[PDB]
RNA sequence: GGUUUGGCACCUCGAUGUCGGCUCAUCGCAUCCUGGGGCUGUAGUCGGUCCCAAGGGUUGGGCUGUUCGCCCAUUAAAGCGGUACGCGAGCUGGGUUCAGAACGUCGUGAGACGUUCGGUCCCUAUCCGUCGUGGGCGUAGGAAAUUUGAGAGGAGCUGUCCUUAGUACGAGAGGACCGGGAUGGACAUACCUCUGGUGUACCAGUUGUCGUGCCAACGGCAUAGCUGGGUAGCUAUGUGUGGACGGGAUAAGUGCUGAAAGCAUCUAAGCAUGAAGCCCCCCUCAAGAUGAGAUUUCCCAACUUCGGUUAUAAGAUCCCUCAAAGAUGAUGAGGUUAAUAGGUUCGAGGUGGAAGCAUGGUGACAUGUGGAGCUGACGAAUACUAAUCGAUCGAAGACUUAAU
């Protein structure tokens, strides 16, 4: 309980793991305010498990991951666990938090709903 | 429960004094020269100024 | 905790005792004032609940006295409490023991070490 | 606690056994009993070859109970049984003998008798 | 016979000497500065004023309720103190205290053993013709009437509510006094009392901790 | 007197739709308890009657659809009545009064009046009323805090035990008044340190079956899959507090002096005393109290003949980061002069020995590296991320008369 979103205690527990991973993959992505004051407190304690590095720690941030695949690694595949512990996590190897940044767009149309744009800092 | 009578033209119009929509809030986005809605990032171009966004 | 209200507890916080875990039986001498004396008597038993909490934790330990089993708690920090010594030690695989409160007499045996 | 139409053991060789509560004396509207106070039983259950034969009105005292008692120094107690003891006209036990260990709160100068006869107190 | 005001710190428990143990209430009282003397002599009642936990100066962009402003400022310049945030105001008390700032000393409760202590109160919210009023609810198996209020009124015979009947609102901010608490041990160099059981707020509240009358 | 059974047929048949108990009240005095007296065929404990007295209190069950009622265990006491025999746009539908069926009985007959088994209880609150909580303008300049209390709410109950005293009073048995202390019952309010409850982004064991290519490790789904514990919060059965003692005027009554009425006489003139009741004392709201109060403090000019303006000052606010506050608005902690949230590194609490390797064994599994690892809400620390740049509202102090 950090704050529920309408999500009934289940899928909100797999709909922050739709957002992580790919959130690692395209480096920003446009959502809804609320969306996105939470998937700052998933992503930033996982790149601290890029710093580490260990054998531990490559199991124990899977459990929080999907198993998506990457391509253009010039025609190299790039599961998204091997994203981080990689390009990811050597980025930000002497910055201590504040990994992520949250830019207020306007509120869409036919919802009401502030957009905002996450991206890693 | 229904209504008892038929409520006038008098109290209809005042009840709807504090039915309204509110000003935005709007500044001017120093770089380009437009509005935009403040703590906002602008539509055209435009940087955030505090960010360069 | 709040480092104001630690600070005020630290002449109350009695610390002379050994340490011990869950699944141990202790040896209690408590200080009543039943009687003409101001005796002292014992209490022999098996540990179930915590040790944690502060200057305010409890320890909870229990005996099967004459068929009917009893109860008691203290606060660890009491002026009450003589000496505590231990008789054996124990291998539970839990932190509170609340299931030796329905086992019968040789289902509620735990092991040594 | 106690209440107003539970069930209790009887604790002595009085030719009794299940008790019921009836009402609990004190004052007016009240609702729960505790270690060494008196009650109004009736025997469901006796013992043949006894002294109380079944369905009579008899008083008692909760000698035990598995609620407890807080004493001065914070000590707590918990039985694992509620037991009582079949009392006579004037304070003293009916009985001869009493089967288990009575509470330590039970005596005020007043039940002089009941903890001189438990096993332990 | 004057009183110091508290923020509330929390609670634990101390032991007596005797053997017995006393559930106990951490009140810290920092810096409290008598800031004027209201007497008969100009127009009103005979009062003093104290102060606590003081602020920050003055600033051209002062933004919000940090810094102090021009008019509380000047106030908090005659009896020549910093700005204090919580200003609050004793009656019934000596004329022992100057009216140049002197600072309230938490060393005059060491056995005064009769405390009001006058909280807020904790504020609630959750509203509810039961647990506001501790009302009594119906039937959950046989009826219908789960939680609610009942009649709110007699019959057509008044054909009106009563003012003063008991329905849901806002519960919890009132303002409530408990009485004749005691003390246990005042200190210095924290400059905690620890008054003897529970007070009437949340952490980091506010107390007003004078001297009982009854 | 207007609660019972009635009498009259005035209001409602284009609806006034009927008994008891739950929920929540509120009023009367013809008083069941407690408070103060007067007689007594009142020795003392208990009682009986009658007068002043409405401040609070007035139990838990069996049998009946029950109204009455009868009984069982208590208790200081288990008061009688009005409010559409209070309350069904708040609940119940057992009952009374629908269609089915059966008995007894009456009827030649269709059917009928005492019992019996079953039998749909509808509605989104416009106005007054009530409980909360915000805008507008007013209080002769504009603002930040602190308060007097006109009035109005809240609270009000009482048991038992020891001591004065086995004294007073009594043939005995029995056994006090007025006082002085301790300790509980029900009810109200506050709070989470203690015992316990919940704890659905926390920790651990385990069944089924698909997936990560496979062994090892883990994710999905089965009420949260089930089971054992559980921090903050929110709570009660838990822990603290309360009704204290006074003061002024009175009722029934007991009085002192005293005439009408040489005496007597509580009264008509004058004076004392007197109750849980009345007005204050204690706790809370309160200057829209248009009779709109009071004390400290802050800001005070350039204009124009526009006789009065346009703006800024002191001060608040939209906007964003939030809670000790919350339906929303409000209140409160903050906005780079920055510790208000998120991350981070440290802990406290919670679980109870992680994975990998090393050793033991035929394997299940066990030991050691290690009070280990993982850890949502509570305590600290550091500007790394977001509270940017900016905008809108807001004074110039009227007149008359006695003072200076």
């Amino acid at each position: 309980g950090y704050r529920k979103l309408g999500r009934t205690s289940d899928q909100r527990k797999a709909m922050l793991r739709d957002l992580a991973t790919s959130l690692i993959i395209s480096e920003r992505i446009e959502t809804t305010e609320a969306r996105a004051k939470e998937v700052r407190s998933v992503v930033e304690k996982l790149i601290t498990l890029g710093k580490k590095g260990d054998l531990a720690s490559r199991r124990n941030a899977a459990k929080t991951l999907r198993n998506v695949e990457i391509l253009n690694e010039d025609e190299t595949t790039q599961t998204a666990l091997q994203k981080l512990f990689g390009e990811i996590a050597e980025r930000y190897t002497e910055r201590q938090g504040g990994y992520t940044r949250i830019l207020k767009q306007g509120p869409r149309r036919g919802d009401g709903a502030e957009s905002v744009i996450i991206e890693l800092v | 429960a229904v209504p008892k009578r038929r409520t006038s033209k008098t109290r209809k119009n005042k009840r709807r004094t504090h039915f309204k929509i509110s000003v935005p809030g709007m500044t001017e986005c120093p770089n380009c020269g437009e509005y935009k809605l403040s703590h906002r990032v602008c539509k055209n171009c435009g940087s955030y100024n505090g960010e360069e966004v | 905790n709040h480092k104001l209200i630690e600070a005020v507890t630290k002449s109350q916080l009695r610390t002379d005792l050994p340490s011990f875990r869950p699944g141990d039986t202790l040896r209690v001498h408590v200080r009543i004032i039943e009687g003409t004396r101001e005796r002292i008597q014992v209490f022999e038993g098996v540990v179930i609940k915590r040790r944690g909490g502060g200057v305010s934790e409890t320890f909870t330990v229990r005996k099967i006295s004459s068929g009917v089993g009893v109860e008691r708690t203290f606060p660890l920090h009491t002026p009450k409490i003589e000496k505590i010594e231990v008789k054996r030690r124990g291998k539970v695989r839990r932190a509170k023991l609340y299931y030796l409160r329905s086992l019968r007499g040789k289902a509620a045996r735990i092991q040594e070490i | 606690m106690i209440q107003q139409e539970t069930r209790l053991k009887v604790a002595d060789n009085s030719g009794a056994r299940e008790v019921l509560t009836i009402k609990v004396l004190g004052g007016s509207g009240r609702k729960t009993a505790n270690i060494g106070d008196v009650i109004v039983c009736t025997v469901k259950n006796a013992t043949p070859g006894g002294v109380v034969k079944k369905g009579d009105v008899v008083k008692a005292v909760i000698v035990r109970t598995k609620s407890g008692v807080r004493r001065n120094d914070g000590s707590y107690i918990k039985f694992d049984e509620n037991a009582c003891v079949i009392i006579r006209d004037d304070k003293g036990p009916r009985g001869t003998r009493i089967f288990g260990p009575v509470a330590r709160e039970l005596r005020e100068g007043n039940f002089m008798k009941i903890v001189s006869l438990a096993p332990e107190v | 016979t004057k009183g110091i005001l508290g923020r509330k710190i929390g609670m634990t428990q101390v032991f007596g000497e005797n053997g017995e143990l006393i559930p106990v209430t951490v009140v810290e009282a920092k810096e409290n500065v008598v800031l004027q003397k209201k007497t008969v002599e100009v127009d009103g009642y005979n009062a003093i004023q104290v102060g606590f936990e003081d602020k920050k100066a003055y600033k051209k962009d002062a933004k919000s309720n940090k810094y102090a402003n021009k008019p509380a400022e000047g106030h908090a310049k005659k009896a020549d103190a910093a700005p204090k945030r919580f200003i609050r105001e004793f009656r019934n008390v000596d004329v022992d205290a100057y009216e140049v700032g002197q600072e309230v000393s938490v060393d005059t409760f060491v056995a005064g053993d009769v405390i009001d202590v006058t909280g807020v109160s904790k504020g609630k919210g959750f509203q509810g013709a039961i647990k506001r009023h501790g009302q009594s609810r119906g039937p959950m198996s046989h009826g219908h009437f789960h939680r609610a209020p009942g009649s709110v009124g007699m019959a057509s015979d008044a054909s009106r509510v009563f003012k003063g009947q008991k329905m849901p609102g806002r519960m919890g901010g009132n303002t409530v006094t408990v009485q004749n608490l005691e003390v246990v041990q005042v200190d210095t160099e924290n400059k905690v009392i620890l008054v003897k059981g529970n007070v009437p707020g949340p952490k980091k509240g506010l107390v007003e901790i004078r001297t009982s009358i009854k």
